[PDB]
């Protein structure tokens, strides 16, 4: 929908340099060439997908000294991305913020091995999302019979 | 030898574990038909039992899908293979076989006036398939528990084959505990029927 | 001990479909089409 | 030739570690509430908008 | 009302639709949108033996 | 060369000015307690509230003159705001046909499309296309998630490390590629060896773990008391035990009594030992020392501090009704 | 060629419990003869109800055709259709059966919907 979408797109401003050692442009290519391909899905169906809009500079993309164009107020200065360790639980998220297929989390819990302590909570919230899916129709089937997938799909 | 006399069937060692009534599991020497033996051997799933192949063999696990499971056939393997075969021999004798049954029927709809039970299903097994099992391993369908079998035509029943996880029976049968025992009840007059 | 896994339990009355409950009526749905033999 | 089962040397009559997957579609008795749930009336669940909104 | 073959082929299509008994014959009535009415096909409300089996 | 705050994990809130004026404009009118007949939501630009089709129609739909809300919203929203920022405005209309509107920061889709330098219809779900849209670091996700709290009164809650995943996963859902996550490695550091990066990681992650831990500790301390009570684990129960425990009440409440912290009131060996043996009559968990019963059964989403507090006889020995 | 009335008789019950490679399958429960046109009708009616983005309908037509007109003589337990996934979409039983429900009527004899792997013919029958 065309509602709640930016009708303009300002640019990035790079405030301070995250490094003092300037890269050779071959380093700027060899890191970028590493980025253009990424993995999608984590299970038996897992497919490499090529990534659109891979930045010119990998070293300076998100990790410090860049001011985001997410500013809102008048006196709001574009927020400068700080150092990594000052952002809480980021290293802990990198472990656990990833697509977790249910089967796969489950097997980890059974083997009593979790990459992060949090993947308990990652599992518990998946189950609750699934069962909700079950609990919704059971409030909908009550009021009127709703038959799953008998209608013609598309045109 | 001759093009006229062809071996009725020829001895074969197995590499794969094959599903059907002809095919065996990996490592056992079984003599099967010509046309099946050639189609197993040319596909590399079966070898001619030379002596050093009777001692040890390169079979495969389906996980790795390469022939790296080495089995050496010692005494404790051969009694294992004996028991395994005489399990799935009973398995592939009974479902492959179809036990012809005939009896007398009076009245209107297609009912036997002497319904079947578990002591004479097990009887037909011995009569024409020479299969000896304890009759208490048989269980009927839900509809046929209450009245017996009793209806003309095609009926099926279930035989419980108890011991196999010792033999590692999996995926080479349709299921590890059961055989569909197939009965057909034909109505015949007083001349040819019993009871 | 054969009878441990062999089930003879004769079910006398066939269990019916719950028309007195709206949700269990549609959740117990049997998708089946009656066909007489040709 | 007569055909008969081998004896039991070791292990259980019905395969335990070798179970065939059971062929039903696995709907939990408590996940789909239909039958076979014998729940004491003290323990009755899912009233969140009826009586379990005013608990105890 | 449309006559379903048996009780299993009988569904509640709307919010206001109900199960009701027409003299031992199970049927479905909607006070709104009467085209949703379903009868289980069964014997007539009045039948004799020779007249109806 | 400069690095702003080099300290272990205090970049949490945004700066002062943004926080306090986001307090006095994005805000909560208190719920009057009436019967709400309309909960309306709009996306309205900062400087312009109009009597045009959506808001004018829905206010004339009730017969309400729409000019007043428009004027009040323009008076409240025209100052303090940069242009072309579409805001969430939730208007709640009660049975007196008097209303209260809340002003809320733009939706997460807006922030993501800003931060990715992407206009509308430039990004979609991955299987729909078969290629990722723009790369994003988890650094950027925090400064997106910083902006949306639950309550501006208290910015800390909910905690970033959790609610960031909502942003990460929604961006995910948008088709955004990621760095920390969905690719094996972390964006290269010019000046350090890989083992230096990882050694930094292994201390930093546990530092953040400790900080998070104490944070949700005082979180739980602000809370009402009933969360500090005993909800035992049901998973360690052998599933037939659970269902037969649901078949009769006594198994579960004897269980609850048996596995409980040793607090003055519930620490009784006389009523405990016969409880344990009453459980062990029926084949319930029997390999148990009671003190490992107090470990296996405890509230698992309860944080580490107060759970070692409850495990410890000393710290809980002190809570006693005086008089 | 020029086969008599009693040939390839479907009437026996088979020992082969089929193995369906697709995520779901439609399987013959009775004996009968099925026309090709009936299976084409079934196929189209089923393809109306499939999410073609995630799924592919596989029809097993490789069985012999018997003279009547050429049709199929089907034994119990012979698989017909297969719902094969192109992605992670996992159907329930209600959904899969709701899909095959479209194409069931065109087929003249009774059919069962069976889940991935080997037919458990204790449960089906
Ligand atoms: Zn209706």
């Amino acid at each position: 929908k065309r509602t709640g979408k930016p009708a303009d797109t300002p640019d990035y401003k790079q405030v301070y340099l995250p490094y003092d050692a300037a890269p050779t442009e071959r380093e700027l290519e060899r890191e970028r060439r590493r980025f253009k391909q990424a993995y999608h899905g984590r299970m038996e169906h897992r497919k490499l997908v090529e990534v659109k809009e891979v930045p010119l500079n990998v070293y300076t993309y998100g990790k410090e000294g860049m001011s985001l164009p997410i500013a809102i107020f008048k006196d709001q200065k574009d927020p400068v991305i700080g150092p990594e360790w000052t952002y809480p639980g980021i290293y802990e998220n990198k472990i656990a913020a990833q697509h977790w297929y249910t089967e796969e989390l489950f097997d980890k819990e059974s083997k009593e091995a979790f990459e992060s302590p949090w993947q308990q909570q990652i599992l518990d919230n998946q189950v609750k999302r699934r069962m909700a899916k079950v609990m919704f129709r059971m409030r909908q089937v009550n009021m009127k019979a709703v038959d799953l997938f008998q209608k013609e799909r598309g045109s | 030898m001759a093009p006229e006399l062809q071996l009725e069937y020829m001895p074969v060692l197995f590499t794969r574990t094959i599903l059907g009534p002809q095919g065996g599991f990996a490592g056992e020497e079984r003599l099967v038909k010509l046309e099946v033996a050639r189609k197993y051997m040319e596909a590399g799933h079966a070898v001619t039992p030379t002596e050093e192949l009777r001692r040890g063999l390169w079979c495969y696990n389906p996980d790795t899908d390469k022939y790296d499971c080495f089995i050496e056939r010692n005494e404790e393997f051969l009694d294992f293979a004996a028991r395994k075969r005489q399990w799935l021999d009973v398995y592939w004798r009974v479902n492959t076989g179809y036990l012809l049954f005939g009896r007398q029927s009076w009245g209107q709809g297609f009912l036997i006036n002497c319904p079947l039970r578990k002591r004479d299903v097990a009887q037909k097994l011995w009569e024409q398939y020479k299969v000896r099992i304890d009759p208490r391993l048989i269980e009927f369908r839900e509809k046929d528990r209450r009245t017996g079998i009793q209806e003309l035509g095609h009926n099926w029943c279930w035989l419980y084959l108890p011991g196999a996880e010792e033999l590692g029976i999996n995926r080479e049968v349709y299921d590890n505990k059961r055989v569909k025992v197939r009965i057909h009840v034909r109505k015949m007059n007083s001349m040819f029927a019993l009871y | 001990d054969p009878s441990a896994f062999v089930s003879d339990t004769v079910k006398l009355r066939d269990d019916k479909r719950p028309y007195w409950s709206r949700r269990r009526w549609a959740l117990t749905d049997k998708f089946l089409v009656p066909k007489s033999p040709k | 030739r007569y055909y008969a089962l081998p004896h039991l040397r070791t292990g259980p009559p019905m395969p335990t570690t070798l179970e065939q997957p059971s062929g039903e579609f696995p709907w939990g008795k408590f996940s789909t509430m239909v039958g076979g749930t014998r729940i004491h009336p003290l323990y009755r669940p899912d009233g969140f908008f009826k009586d379990n909104m005013y608990p105890a | 009302p449309q006559m379903v073959m048996s009780r299993d082929e009988l569904k509640l299509r709307c919010e206001y639709c109900r199960f009701e008994w027409i003299h031992d014959t199970l049927c479905v009535r909607c006070p709104a949108q009467p085209s949703h009415d379903q009868r289980e096909m069964w014997l007539h409300s009045t039948w004799m033996w020779g007249k109806q089996q | 060369p400069k690095t702003v705050c080099v300290e272990p994990g205090s970049n949490r809130l945004p700066e002062a000015l943004v926080v306090e004026k986001a307090r006095d404009i994005f805000g909560r009118p208190e719920f009057p307690g009436k019967r709400v007949l309309h909960n309306w939501r709009f996306f309205i630009k900062a400087g312009k509230a109009a009597t045009g089709p959506p808001v004018g129609q829905e206010f004339s739909k009730l017969g309400l003159k729409a000019m007043d809300f428009a004027k009040v919203f323009n008076d409240r929203t025209k100052p303090h705001f940069k242009e072309d920022v579409e805001l969430i405005v939730r208007i709640q209309v009660y049975f007196d046909k008097s209303y209260l509107f809340t002003i809320e920061p733009p939706p997460t889709a807006w922030f993501i499309l800003r931060a990715l330098r992407k206009k509308r219809r430039e990004t979609g779900p991955v299987p729909l296309r078969g290629h990722y849209c723009a790369l994003m670091t988890l650094e950027m996700a925090y400064e997106i998630a910083k902006m949306k709290p639950l309550c501006w009164g208290r910015p800390e809650y909910p905690l970033l490390e959790t609610r960031v995943r909502r942003v990460v996963g929604q961006a995910r859902r948008m088709g955004v590629c990621f760095i920390g996550v969905d690719t094996p490695y972390s964006s290269p550091v010019k000046d350090m060896t890989e083992q230096q990066y990882t050694e930094e990681c292994e201390r930093y992650r546990r530092i953040h773990m400790e900080q998070y831990t104490t944070l949700r500790q005082r979180e739980l301390e602000e809370a009402p008391l009933i969360e500090r009570l005993h909800r035992p684990n049901m998973s360690p129960l052998t599933d037939e035990q659970i269902e037969e425990g649901l078949r009769d009440p006594c198994l579960l409440d004897t269980l609850w009594r048996a596995s409980h912290p040793l607090s003055p009131y519930h620490r009784d060996l006389r009523e405990r030992e016969l409880a344990r043996r009453y459980l062990n009559a029926r084949g319930w968990v029997k390999d148990m020392t009671p003190e490992e019963m107090r470990i296996v059964f405890m509230n698992y989403r309860l944080p580490e501090g107060e759970k070692r507090k409850q495990m410890d006889e000393a710290a809980m020995s002190g809570e006693v009704y005086w008089t | 060629i020029r086969q008599f009335r009693r040939y390839g008789d479907p009437r026996y019950i088979n020992n082969e419990a089929a193995l369906i490679r697709g995520q779901w399958g439609l399987i013959t429960a009775d004996f009968g003869m099925v026309t090709q046109s009936q299976m084409e009708n079934a196929r189209l009616a089923i393809l109306r109800r499939l999410p073609r983005g995630s799924f592919t309908l596989t029809m097993h037509t490789d069985y012999e055709e018997f003279p009547v007109h050429f049709a199929f003589k089907f034994t119990t337990g012979v698989p017909l259709f297969e719902i094969m996934p192109i992605s992670a979409r996992r159907l329930n039983q209600a959904e899969a059966e709701g899909i095959f429900l479209a194409g069931r009527p065109f087929i003249p004899l009774q059919t069962v919907v069976v889940p991935q792997g080997r037919v458990d013919e204790y449960h089906v029958f």
